């Protein structure tokens, strides 16, 4: 019943945003909840942020 | 290069002592900025007689 | 009755780090200023960095060129860190030229009277087979915070230049910021205190220059902090469209042929609520119309539902 | 009846098929989003009775 | 056309039904149309194009 067919392959780049799934390896899951400012980010005595 | 300055500020006065006053739309972390920095003069370094 | 703070000595140490210092502060204002700074300074910045970005023989981030060892998806996120001044101008096109078996650094660009390449090794690729040879039109402008490549394709209308490829925009020169608000004792004073701003630029700011349009952007803000006239907007605008909307869409979306294309260009005529009112007569007067030239402008208007020539004693309307 | 991939798609303008070429086939190399065309189809189906 | 009627009918049979008949009703039909083209009136029905 067919005749020929069009196979397109798309390269989508995904960020990071609010709702993905990230853990690390000992069994801590957590869903990023806000993305925060350099701003506002806690920094040391040495200006660094975290 | 240019900025954002705000439009729409409503002061809305409880007593004539007390005023609570919203303002925006601040750029992104001018709301932050400009807040504590004016709470810090409001508070500590405003001439009074006591 | 209050003072004001200046700045005595700006202590470069690098090219990219220096102690900047404050000294006539009073009693706290240290860390006022120190952290409203902070935050402006890391921030609201102007920047350049590159914005897009064609190579040679390359179509899509995704692909390889020949006899290079980088793929264009790592020579695009080499770019986004290219470190670059420049002065008149808003948005510049350099251009990339390099042959043979060897490193091409940002010396190898070719330098515009405003562009100067604060860091001249910094690797954009390797070449690899003797006759293997690359050329780019890399394109910076200059803006202010994160301009990320996706948020880039909104304002559309034919950037189909398929070679461009957009890199995310980096536009800011801050790193990294670290205030210490140590006391500083002016011989005779109570109790007043220093401010070192330590700080991290990329090498395309000089200190002072910066931390100058910062505190000018404070003001700007502060300046409607002064009085605060309760201020709101007009609005209600309006509800009364005359004409069908058709008529304020370019001549483009009217799909026609190329003689026909940039004749309406000449004989003044944008918008087609102006090729909607010029009749028949109006038309072999106008540069290069004729018989096979005019057929096609009576067809690409009926599919639409228009004609030629008529009038509308009211366009267009107002603001 | 039988469909074809040509690029001939009722009631479209221009503005789809600059993403295509003379075949019907989106090109490779174009960044695209949602609603593009990657491949024009069209099937059979005559006297619609409106 | 078919509306708010059965059936749809021949322009001739239009004609004798207003006694004023013939090449009459066919430019009738035409400036109505015409008049319904361009727009106050154009606007609304335009929209229903896909």
């Amino acid at each position: 019943g067919v005749l020929k067919i069009v196979k397109v392959y798309l390269a989508v780049k995904r960020r990071i945003q609010p709702g993905d799934k990230m853990a690390g390896r000992h069994g801590n899951k957590g869903v990023i909840s806000k993305i925060n400012p350099i701003e506002d980010m806690p920094y040391d005595e040495n200006g660094t942020p975290v | 290069t240019e900025f954002l300055k705000p439009r729409l500020v409503d002061i809305e006065q409880v007593s004539s002592t007390h005023a609570k006053v919203t303002l925006e739309p601040l750029e992104r972390g001018f709301g932050h900025t400009l807040g504590n920095a004016l709470r810090r003069i409001l508070l500590s370094s405003m001439p009074g007689c006591a | 009755e209050f003072l004001k703070p200046r700045l005595v000595d700006i202590e470069q140490v690098s090219s990219t780090h220096a102690k900047v210092t404050l000294e006539p502060l009073e009693r706290g204002f240290g860390h006022t200023l120190g952290n409203a700074l902070r935050r402006i300074l890391l921030s609201s910045m102007p920047g350049c960095a590159v914005t897009e970005v064609e190579i040679d023989g390359v179509l899509h981030e995704y692909s390889t060129k020949e006899g290079v060892q980088e793929d264009i998806l790592e020579i695009l996120l080499n770019l986004k860190g290219l470190a670059v001044r420049v002065q008149g101008k808003d948005e510049v096109i350099l251009t990339l030229n390099k042959s043979g078996i060897g490193p091409v650094t940002a010396a190898d660009i070719t330098h515009d009277g405003d562009v100067e390449i604060v860091k001249p090794q910094h690797v954009i690729c390797h070449l690899t087979d003797e006759n293997a040879s690359i050329s780019m039109r890399i394109k910076v402008q200059r803006g202010r915070g994160y301009v990320p490549a996706s948020t880039r394709i909104h304002s559309e209308e034919d950037e189909r230049p398929i070679g461009r490829l957009l890199v995310d925009a980096c536009y800011s020169p801050v790193e990294r910021i670290a205030y210490n608000v140590e006391a500083a004792r002016v011989e005779q004073r109570t109790d007043l205190d220093k401010l070192v701003i330590e700080m991290e630029t990329n090498g395309t700011i000089d200190p002072e220059e910066a931390i100058r349009r910062a505190a000018t952007i404070l003001a700007e803000q502060l300046e409607a902090f002064v009085d605060l006239r309760d201020v709101r907007q007009p609005e209600v605008k309006e509800e009364k469209p005359e004409f069908d909307p058709i008529l304020l869409r370019p001549v483009d979306d009217l799909e026609l042929t190329v003689r026909s294309a940039n004749c309406l260009k000449a004989e003044a005529i944008h918008y087609i609520g102006d090729l909607v009112q010029r009749t028949e007569v109006e038309l072999l007067k106008t540069p290069n119309l004729g018989k096979k030239s005019l057929t096609e402008i009576k067809d690409v208007l009926a599919s639409r539902g228009l004609s030629l020539g008529m009038r509308l004693e009211n366009w267009p309307p107002a603001s | 009846g039988p469909e074809e991939i040509t690029a001939d798609i009722p009631n479209v303008g221009e503005a789809a098929l600059s993403k295509l070429d003379e075949s019907g086939i989106v090109y490779i190399g174009a960044e695209v989003t949602g609603g593009d065309i990657l491949v024009g189809k069209v099937t059979p189906k005559g006297e619609t009775q409106l | 056309f078919g509306i708010d009627m059965n059936t749809d009918y021949t322009l001739e049979e239009v004609g004798k039904q207003f006694d004023v008949t013939r090449e009459r009703i066919r430019q009738i039909e035409a400036k109505a149309l015409r008049k319904l083209r361009h727009p106050s009136r154009s606007e609304v029905l335009r929209s229903f194009l896909d």
